[PDB]
């Protein structure tokens, strides 16, 4: 989820 | 001196944004984690795909290697962390306890412990052998963006969207120091310097800072890149010249002179936010990975 803000 | 990193390879395979790239301690492997719920192992020198390790139910935000390059730990949105046997690819254990996304993880030098940070605002210390949680630290008042052990394992550093960076005593779990960065902007990443006397922290105000945590003094600052939205990894590149490496939201990899704070090189090629970068342990090689519109991993090499 690091890939989402 | 200014390194001269040039593109070695582009590693494609992940079906969604990549979230983290890490070099194994022995230097022959590169492990990647992605929002696609998979972990892929690649050859650090040939960029050759080696295998896919799966099991997590949801996206993975981070992965870390054990000191012997034999184990791998992952942090996922499914609220668990998983310890994997790298050679067989099977899940040795599933660490359960966090009540929300697990965002970051790391083994201590002894590799008998695992430290995790989660959106539940806690930092947990786990026993590798049993997979049990030994301690749950009420670390912050917002999601925890990063967790890291120092070189002797006695300390743990954590960063959080609450604007704080904290130093914890591993054995007791008691806080030894809390650092404030005046305006207290969200801390998106933190990590000890190789020697353990400094802490490199990234804040969502497009800024990176090297702190002497003991003295609570800022020794250097690194700016010029773009970082106000994602938790981008930052590194210490010590194989050749001493540099500070970090991804950036403008699709480039930034490399700074550690002492002069001067930008010595910007790597172009990725087509989306460069969310992660790692520095090879012995060679002047850099691994970078980007988000959804890219999904690739790039290996760069320099004479440095």
């Amino acid at each position: 989820a690091r890939t989402k803000q | 001196v200014k390194p001269n990193y040039a593109l070695m390879f582009t590693l494609a395979g992940h079906t969604k944004a990549v979230s983290s790239v890490k070099f194994s301690p022995n230097g022959e492997w590169l492990a990647s984690s992605s929002a696609d719920k998979l972990i892929k192992i690649w050859g650090a020198y040939d960029g050759k795909f080696e295998k896919t390790i799966s099991g997590h139910k949801l996206g993975i935000s981070d992965v870390a290697w054990s000191s012997d390059s034999n184990l791998l730990v992952s942090a996922s949105d499914d609220k668990t962390l998983k310890i994997w046997d790298v050679s067989s690819g099977k899940c040795l254990k599933t660490l359960k306890g966090h009540s929300n996304y697990v965002f970051c993880c790391n083994f201590n030098p002894q590799s008998n412990l695992i430290v995790s940070g989660s959106f539940d605002e806690s930092v947990r210390i786990w026993d590798v052998k049993t997979g049990m949680c030994l301690k749950t630290l009420p670390a912050h008042s917002d999601p925890v963006s990063a967790v890291h052990f120092n070189r002797d394992g006695s300390l743990i550093v954590s960063s959080s969207y609450d604007g704080l960076c904290r130093i914890w005593d591993t054995a007791s779990g008691q806080c030894l120091k809390t650092l404030i960065d005046d305006d207290n902007p969200p801390v998106s990443f933190v990590k000890f310097s190789p020697n353990g006397k400094y802490i490199l922290a990234a804040t969502l105000d497009n800024d990176l800072k090297l702190w002497d945590y003991s003295k609570g003094k800022c020794l250097k600052t690194y700016t010029g890149h773009k970082n106000e939205k994602y938790c981008i990894f930052a590194n210490f590149s010590v194989t050749g010249g001493k540099w500070i490496v970090s991804g950036s939201e403008d699709n480039m990899v930034y490399i700074w002179n550690l002492q002069t704070k001067e930008i010595v090189q910007k790597l172009q090629g990725h087509t989306d936010v460069v969310i992660s970068t790692a520095c090879h342990p012995t060679e002047n090689i850099i691994a970078s990975a980007a988000l959804e519109n890219d999904k690739t991993i790039k290996l760069w090499k320099s004479d440095c």
